[PDB]
């Protein structure tokens, strides 16, 4: 027959028949390069620490998204409250220098 | 003088530390846990084995009655029957037709072969730890044993080693343990004096040769039916045999941390867990004045290639220049890279190759050759062998466990995500004060 045993970094010891015990420790030979392109980085570190990689990736994605949204909201608010006070006020002309610096 | 260190409790992997004093050449320090023992204080409760019932010859009276007496033998049972009229080879043995009274006895005793096949019940207190080190300093080697308590000065000759308290208190034995033919089982045996028939400890005594055996095996005596003399009886199954059949697996194969259970006295050997805060008092004789030791004018390190494997899967070399010759110590000032050599000869100009090991994908540690710290950096690839037969020599870190490129990617992403918000903030505030000053 054949048996599959999972051995971690701490080690595994098995005794077969009347033989002396032997010990084996697992190395971090995950597939993919931990030193190359980002997708290889991701797959290697996933195969090493799956939950940690998923957590850090969700964290970085949330960090970029929430904060791109913040910058967009800030610039939009600045745009509106900058063109409202007198530029939106009618019967008036707004100079090009003070218009196109943030217009469009 | 005094050095405080924290060596991991792994039996066999060396530990390298560098100790130095002003005006004195640095000295290599090597600590090894050669062997460890975990001896708990034990108290013997009783001794049990497979009982052997003894049925004495019946006593009968032709025309009369008998009264059951009290005896000190284990599980003594007595019964009296009213009419028997017994027979043997030769015919009837009494003249009364119905006034024949028969008395039956049955007690238990240790089987003759119990001197070899017998179990011992034990109670174990707090476990104590004792280790044997192989401290190496200078060009000398010392061996010594000490107790890991924080107060015992276990010293070979003048080492004055004080091993502090263990980081975590762990003991593979529960409160109650059972020993049988060198195999140690974690069992909850019944307390002395309270024996349940058909289970472990149905018969117990303070010693195999004690005369005060006590037992409770649920002996039942029955009314004789056949004509010839007989003592019918029924009894529970031997609880010792039942426990032997349902033993389970021993501590030699259940205990964690790779402990090796052994007996006489009961103990656990070569367990791997926690850390030991040692403290060494090195005699001043070993230390050598800095003026005598050769000095390095310059040193540059270059590393060939590296894999963060458990073994010494790494290489390193360095150029050096010195005004003298002698022996100098080499040390790696990092917690994720350990050298193999402790000292190495030096001859003016030349180059020395040193092997190391690491568990990080960056050989970005500091190497000193009797001083003169130097910076190495390499491109550590992962190893190819999935499985190795040697424990890891360095605990995995985190801050160093991540590659430089991945660190750069995450840093750049977070930096942009933190920069766009602040630039939006500042433009917002400048426009807001502009608008406030508008009117």
């Amino acid at each position: 027959t054949s048996r599959n045993f999972s051995v971690g970094r701490e080690g595994l010891e098995y005794v077969w028949g009347n033989h002396e015990p032997v010990r084996v420790w697992a190395q971090e030979s995950a597939p993919g390069d931990p030193h190359g392109w980002p997708h290889e980085i991701i797959i290697h570190y996933y195969h090493r620490h799956p939950v940690y990689t998923v957590i850090v990736l969700c964290g970085v994605a949330l960090a970029i998204l929430v904060g791109t949204a913040s910058s967009a909201a800030c610039i939009a608010k600045a745009r509106r409250d900058c063109l409202t006070p007198y530029a939106l006020a009618p019967n008036a002309t707004v100079p090009t220098a003070l218009a196109v610096l943030c217009c469009i | 003088f005094e050095h405080a260190t924290t060596v991991p409790n792994v039996p066999g992997i060396p530990y390298k530390a560098l100790v130095e004093r002003a005006g004195y050449a640095p000295l290599n320090l090597e600590i090894t846990v050669v062997s460890s023992e975990l001896t708990p204080s034990t108290n013997k409760e009783y001794v049990t084995c497979k009982f052997h019932t003894v049925i004495p010859s019946p006593q009968v009276k032709c025309c009369g009655s008998l009264e059951c007496k009290a005896s000190s033998k284990a599980d003594y049972t007595c019964r009296v029957f009213g009419g028997v009229y017994p027979f043997m080879w030769g015919g009837a043995q009494c003249f009364c037709d119905s006034e024949n009274t028969q008395l039956s006895e049955a007690y238990v005793e240790f089987a003759p072969d119990c001197t070899i096949d017998h179990a011992v019940a034990l109670k174990v207190h707090t476990a104590a730890l004792k280790v044997g080190l192989r401290i190496v300093y200078g060009n000398t080697t010392a061996h010594l044993d000490t107790f890991v308590n924080g107060v015992t000065p276990g010293s070979s000759r003048d080492l004055k080693v004080i091993a502090g308290p263990i980081s975590a208190a762990f003991s593979p034995f529960d409160h109650k343990v059972v020993i049988r033919k060198g195999l140690v089982y974690n069992y909850d045996f019944p307390e002395y004096g309270a024996m349940k028939p058909g289970a472990f400890g149905d018969i117990q005594a303070s010693s195999l040769y004690a005369t005060d055996i006590v037992a409770r095996t649920d002996i039942r005596l029955l009314k004789p039916s056949v004509k010839n003399i007989h003592v019918p009886y029924t009894q529970a199954v031997s609880g010792y045999e039942m426990w032997k059949n349902n033993s389970g697996r021993p501590l030699q194969e259940t205990a964690p941390f790779g402990c090796k259970i052994e007996v006489e006295p009961l103990r656990a050997s070569n367990c791997a867990y926690g850390h030991i805060p040692i403290s060494i008092d090195i005699p001043d004789a070993a230390f050598v004045r800095s003026s005598e030791s050769p000095t390095i004018l310059e040193v540059s390190c270059t590393v060939a290639d590296c894999i963060y494997s458990a073994d010494f899967g790494g290489s390193l070399t360095l150029q050096y220049k010195a005004d003298r010759e002698g022996h100098c110590p080499v040390h790696s000032h990092s917690t994720t890279a350990v050298l193999k050599e402790a000292t190495t000869h030096v001859t003016a100009t030349g180059s020395i190759t040193l092997h190391f090991s690491t568990s990080s994908p960056q050989a970005n540690f500091i190497v000193s050759l009797c001083g003169k710290k130097t910076t190495c950096n390499a491109e550590c690839k992962p190893p190819a062998d999935h499985i190795i037969g040697e424990p890891h020599k360095v605990d995995q870190e985190f801050q160093a466990a991540v590659s430089k490129t991945s660190w750069n990617w995450l840093l750049a992403l977070f930096g942009g995500a933190s920069s766009l918000i602040v630039v939006g903030l500042i433009v917002l505030v400048c426009s807001s004060m502009l608008i406030n000053t508008r009117r």
